[PDB]
């Protein structure tokens, strides 16, 4: 599924939206048609979705030793944030 | 009746540069009966330290903005000059003012109750 | 209220920056159904991580180091209150009071 | 609708069909009340409500007479004034003079009504005496003393009604009218000890709070409930360092003003069996250590059997905090491991709700809506023991509309009329395709209530694969105004620890043979495996099983000590409030996450609660958000749902059996309260025994 | 022993000596109360190391006294009238009721009434 | 009113001062606070009306 087994570095991915709003359309969008092949490929990696009133999208990213990499995901579309989580790796 | 020795009129200034004058002019009276201050109290440090220890309570209100916070400190600034002079205050208190002696570690103060 | 007011009431630092105030109001008991403590508003301390209350080896008091512990506030309008904690530049949080829900209750409904 | 009245003066504007009461309650009158409560079904035999109607001789029942419009009420008449202190006049003729040793005291109906409402002085001075009644035994948690009763009905209405226990009624006639249960047999209810807050005499009061303190003592602490999930919203009194009781409060979205009789009456286990100092064990026996050589022990202690990546694993407790659960799973991360769960039973690796997608894992319609549910499936729940508040507000609906109550799973003794349909998942696999589920489709807002208990079953995943599949294919269960699918939980520390991921989704890390074991408060571990050369830590405020199998024990607080946030089921943030401090050294559970990674070469980021609570911001932001749920948006919620089903999973047919086999005995203060001792023996591990055997 | 002397009980086991002044009351060994701390505990401190302990205050306790009394037993009347024997000097007046087959013992007074019917079975 | 009833420090003699020294405040037996116990009720109604019939102002009287 294109690139959606991430490295070994990788142990969770964090998606922050708002229930309502513009900004959180994209990645909503993005994760009700992405995630059943996300998850088909990564039976192992916990994928958390947690939804707040009024705060833009952002998307946490954690490696090894506890290191967690957020990554602000205001203004992207439903294919830019598809290079937005391989850049990670 | 009459007022004190070394009294002043309580009056709430309304230009900010008229009570910088006023302060500045508080200033050197500290600082010239700083001498006496230890003669008078028995203070068992130099006069040069006495000197040293008023000049900073006066810099920790240097950046206040509104005014009537300004009148009200410099009231009370007075006061407190005014019985040092007048040897109304006791020994006890005024060696105890400058006889006022970094935080302990996170384990420390765990180790201990902290607050 | 936008001065910094504290400065001139002479209190502590340890009120500003080591406790922690709260404005509530203060909810009905359980075991009396008057409703009149419940309409003024309060403002009391949190209490200490330690040394709050200890036991006097001595008598079996209750000794404390906490001289907020028998201080409570009242006011009348829920602003006044967070005026008044802003005014002292307190570090204060606000608690809600839950409001009961209406339920209309007739005599008849024990058999309709 | 609202027909506009004046109460003495003032206009009122309520609801049609209201009684004059709450009408005039919302004007600001107060009219005196002892048979009146605003939960309960109205009786109108204490004759203290009484007002003038303009168009009448006769005075009215103001919490009986329904509102009219354009009526003129009046209230402060001095014809009113003399009913109110005739009335008064009557229910202190017998009453006894027992206020020095009444335990209602200082917050006694009865006291302040008469000395407001009444006359100041008595006028029965009688040869022959006052009535004298016989007290009645009905078990070890309500004391009563019959004398003092004013005959009410309060606690008849309340345990016949909301409580659904038919034994206590009104026995006699007249004079000798005589509440209790005729025979002598225990009242049998979970929810029975808040007749001791209704009752509004002396008449019946707690039997282990008797005689320990009056109520202008106390201090007032306001809290939540920590015993079971709900989290209902409770009123802790501490008198200087002990805790005295605890109350409810209300809530009209958790608990309606009730607390089940384990969460009121366990707050004496708070004084028993405590973790006070540090414990580090030597031979077979344990000795005492301090925070320096305790911390060193454990630091010691783990570089000596040095854990590989993936070989440390932290369990966390029913009760534990959710500050805790973040500083323990940072903590591990930060060492480089996600053998991270919880001490519970569940069977699949991945728990069958996951951890992925809120709306799977809470009880998604909310507990204020179950009101205005037309129909209700229970799967392999019993709420009279998982959430026993919440079972009364499914009886109130049931008994208010045609609310039809559907369950799948062991069958048990419930409050209200049950339709049983099975007890494995193909029973409810039938079921849902059948009758009954075309009822729920039909039906407005229909509610599925998934137990928290279906975990522990071996069909954990065919269950949820199952009722997903009936809510991800249809419109009613899921619409942008309801949200249909409900789990019950029943361990305090569930959603929370979900809600940041304290959960590991890999099946070959949960087999790992973890060399060290870091016990966070979890005492249900004899299932799990803990091998003779582990090197286990137990951080907890109750000495269990937990800390028998630990090798350094670090003392904590329990949640009546320190400041802590908690989900309940359905997602609804809540944050405790301190109301003493921890006896002994014991420290702060969180903080002693922190003290301990400096040992460990882990220093977390944290200094303080504020910087604690900044990181709760960034694993799930919606946990700064106190008393405010997050409900998940419509879309996305549906994705989730899908994801649960799978083809392919075998149902064994495994009975669902409840987990809760002791109402009781649930968690680590419950286990150490002697009042619960008493419970147990008198009403049994599920409240069925009818007979006292440990009456003296 | 230390094992009556530190926990309370209903009734004692062995005679209580007025000379032991280790006993919690001279009249009585153990304690009468769950949260009353032993008299033996008590003393074991360092404020006690150089007094006397025998002219410390040691009233007699009065749970075994009032045990010492007799039962009032009414006659054709269930219902008991006690005021602590001094009217405006006692306890406020309350009514008890003995309709159960058992000794009541007044709120106040710590007095035990019964019914004379039932004197037979209760002195079993 | 916002300053607590006990104050804020007390003073003590300390010996190596060899003078009356100011400490924080510390209490052998915190104070006991038994005002929350207050009345639940409201106690004293609205009162009754006393100004004198010369200081009202008229109520226009209805017409015919
Ligand atoms: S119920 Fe009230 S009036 Fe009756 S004895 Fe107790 S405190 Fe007094
Ligand atoms: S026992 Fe209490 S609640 Fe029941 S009728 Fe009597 S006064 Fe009312
Ligand atoms: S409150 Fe209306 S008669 Fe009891
Ligand atoms: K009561
Ligand atoms: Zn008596």
């Amino acid at each position: 599924s294109s690139k959606f087994v991430f490295p070994k570095v990788v142990k969770e991915l964090r998606f922050f939206l708002s229930q309502t709003g513009e900004a959180s359309v994209p990645l909503r969008s993005f994760l009700t048609k992405t995630y059943p092949a996300i998850k088909k490929a990564n039976p192992t990696l916990p994928i958390l979705i947690r939804e707040a009133y009024g705060i833009p999208p952002s998307v946490t990213a954690r490696l090894e030793k506890g290191h967690e990499v957020k990554t602000n995901l205001e203004g992207f579309s439903a294919d830019q944030i598809a290079k937005t989580l391989q850049s990670i790796a | 009746t009459n007022p004190t020795a070394f009294a002043q009129t309580t009056r709430y200034v309304k230009d900010s540069t008229e009570m910088r004058t006023l302060v500045l002019n508080l200033y050197r009276r500290y600082l010239r009966h700083s001498r006496g201050f230890v003669n008078n109290y028995n203070l068992d440090i130099p006069a040069s330290q006495v000197r040293t220890k008023i000049r900073q309570e006066f810099e920790r209100q240097r950046f206040v903005k509104d005014l009537p916070l300004k009148n009200v400190l410099y009231m009370k600034a007075q006061m407190e000059f005014q019985e040092l002079v007048n040897f109304w205050k006791q020994q006890c208190h005024v060696m105890q003012y400058f006889e006022s002696i970094k935080g302990d570690s996170f384990v420390q103060k765990f180790l201990k109750g902290a607050q | 209220t936008d001065l910094a007011k504290e400065l001139v009431s002479g209190a502590p630092k340890e009120l500003i920056t080591e406790r922690v105030a709260r404005i509530y109001q203060e909810a009905k008991a359980a075991t009396q159904s008057g409703q009149h403590n419940t309409e003024t508003w309060k403002i009391d301390w949190d209490i200490l991580n330690k040394g709050n209350r200890w036991e006097n080896d001595l008598m079996g008091y209750q000794s404390s180091s906490d001289y907020m512990q028998g201080t409570i506030l009242k006011f009348d309008t829920r602003e006044g209150a967070i005026r008044f904690a802003k005014g002292q530049g307190w570090d204060y949080y606000i608690q809600e009071p839950k409001v009961r829900r209406f339920v209309k209750k007739d005599y008849s409904a024990n058999f309709y | 609708k609202e027909v506009e009245l004046t109460v003495d003066g003032v206009k009122v504007s309520i609801e049609a069909g209201s009684s004059i009461i709450q009408a005039a309650e919302k004007a600001g009158v107060t009219i005196p009340r002892y048979c009146y409560h605003e939960k309960l079904a109205v009786a109108g035999n204490c004759r203290m409500c009484l007002v003038e109607i303009e168009r009448s001789p006769k005075l009215a029942a103001s919490c009986a007479m329904p509102v009219q419009n354009g009526m003129s009420v009046l209230t402060n008449t001095p014809k009113i004034k003399k009913a109110r202190e005739g009335v008064t006049e009557m229910l202190l003729e017998n009453h006894p003079l027992d206020c020095p040793v009444c335990d209602q005291g200082g917050e006694c109906d009865l006291q302040e009504q008469s000395l407001r409402y009444g006359s100041d002085r008595g006028r029965f001075h009688e040869i022959v005496g006052k009535r004298a009644v016989e007290n009645k035994a009905i078990g070890p948690l309500i004391k009563t003393s019959m004398n003092r009763c004013i005959h009410c009905t309060r606690c008849v209405r309340f345990l016949n009604d909301v409580a659904g226990a038919p034994e206590f009624g009104t026995a006699g006639r007249g004079n000798d009218m005589q509440i209790g249960t005729y025979v002598e047999r225990n009242v049998n209810s979970e929810l029975s000890a808040n007749v001791i807050d209704l009752c509004p005499v002396g008449a019946l009061t707690s039997k282990p709070y008797a005689f320990r303190a009056r109520p202008w003592e106390l201090k007032r602490t306001e809290t939540i409930d920590v015993h079971d999930a709900l989290g209902s919203n409770v009123r802790v009194d501490t008198r200087g360092i002990e805790v005295m009781r605890v109350l409810p409060r209300l809530n009209d979205e958790i608990n309606e003003e009730w607390i089940s009789d384990k969460t009121r009456f366990a707050c004496d286990g708070l004084k028993t069996q405590r973790l006070t100092k540090p414990l580090i064990r030597q031979g077979n026996t344990f000795v005492d250590a301090t925070w320096e050589e305790a911390l060193a022990t454990i630091a010691e202690g783990f570089q000596k059997v040095q854990p590989k990546e993936n070989e440390i694993k932290a369990i966390v407790g029913s009760l534990t905090d959710l500050e805790s659960i973040v500083a323990l799973k940072d903590l591990v991360n930060k060492l480089g491991s996600e053998n991270v769960s919880t001490d519970g039973d569940a069977t699949t690796v991945p728990p069958a709700h996951g951890a992925d997608f809120r709306s799977n894992y809470i009880f998604n319609s909310t507990i204020d809506n179950i009101e205005e549910a037309d129909q209700i499936l229970l799967v392999g729940t019993n709420p009279r023991h998982e959430a026993a508040v919440l079972n009364a507000r499914i009886r109130k609906v049931w008994l208010r509309s045609d609310l039809e109550v559907h369950h799948v799973g062991e069958e048990f003794d419930s409050t209200f009329e049950l339709n049983h349909l099975g007890s494995d998942v193909n029973a409810l696999a039938k079921a849902l395709t059948g009758e009954v589920g075309k009822k729920l489709s039909e039906a407005s807002k229909p509610l599925i209530i998934i137990g928290s208990g279906v975990t522990e079953t071996q069909d954990a995943e065919a269950v949820y694969a199952t009722v997903a599949k009936f809510v991800t294919s249809n419109a009613n269960i899921v619409t942008p105004e309801w949200n249909g699918f409900n789990l019950l939980h029943r361990e305090a520390s569930r959603v929370g620890a979900l809600d940041v991921g304290f959960t590991t989704q890999s099946p070959e890390v949960a087999n790992t043979k973890a060399k060290f074991i870091y016990l966070l408060g979890a005492d249900e571990i004899v299932n799990k495996d803990i091998p003779k050369d582990a090197f286990v830590v137990y951080q907890g405020h109750h000495g269990d099983l937990g800390a028998s199998f630990a090798d350094v024990i670090l003392p904590g607080s329990a949640y009546t000590e320190k400041t802590a946030t908690y989900v309940n089921t359905e997602g609804r943030v809540q944050s405790t409030r301190a109301a003493t401090n921890p006896p002994g050294v014991a420290r702060e559970d969180w903080m002693i996450i922190r003290a301990l990674s400096e040992y460990l070469g882990a220093t977390l980021p944290y200094d303080n609660l504020y910087e604690m609570r900044s990181r709760l911001a960034d694993v799930a932001p919606h946990l700064l958000r106190h008393e405010v749920v997050e409900p998940v948006s419509e879309g996305i919620a549906k994705v989730g749902f899908q994801s649960l089903v799978k083809p392919g999973i075998q149902s064994k047919g495994v009975l669902l059996k409840n987990p809760i086999e002791n109402f009781y005995f649930t968690d680590v203060i419950s286990k150490s309260s002697p009042t619960m001792a008493k419970c147990v023996g008198s009403f049994g591990s599920k409240i069925e025994k009818i007979k006292d055997e440990k009456a003296n | 022993s230390t094992k009556e002397l530190t926990t309370a009980r209903i009734k004692d086991i062995s005679k209580p000596d007025e000379n032991n002044l280790q006993q919690q009351a001279p009249n009585r060994i153990s304690p009468w109360s769950k949260s009353q701390k032993p008299r033996a505990e008590a003393q074991d401190n360092v404020r006690f190391a150089v007094k006397d302990l025998a002219k410390q205050p040691r009233p007699y306790a009065a749970i075994d006294l009032i045990y010492k009394q007799p039962i009032r037993y009414i006659e054709h009347d269930n219902v008991a009238v006690c005021d602590g024997n001094g009217g405006a000097q006692g306890h406020p007046k309350v009514y008890i009721n003995l309709d159960q087959n058992k000794a009541i013992p007044c709120g106040y007074c710590g007095l035990r009434f019964a019914q004379a019917a039932f004197k037979e079975d209760i002195e079993s | 009113k916002d300053f607590p009833t006990t104050g804020y420090t007390e003073v003590r003699y300390d010996a190596e001062k060899r003078r009356v020294v100011y400490e924080p405040l510390e209490l052998t037996q915190a104070w006991r606070n038994f005002t929350v116990g207050s009345s639940v009720w409201e106690q004293v109604g609205d009162g009754k009306d006393f100004t004198p019939e010369s200081f009202k102002l008229p109520t226009p009287a209805p017409d015919p």
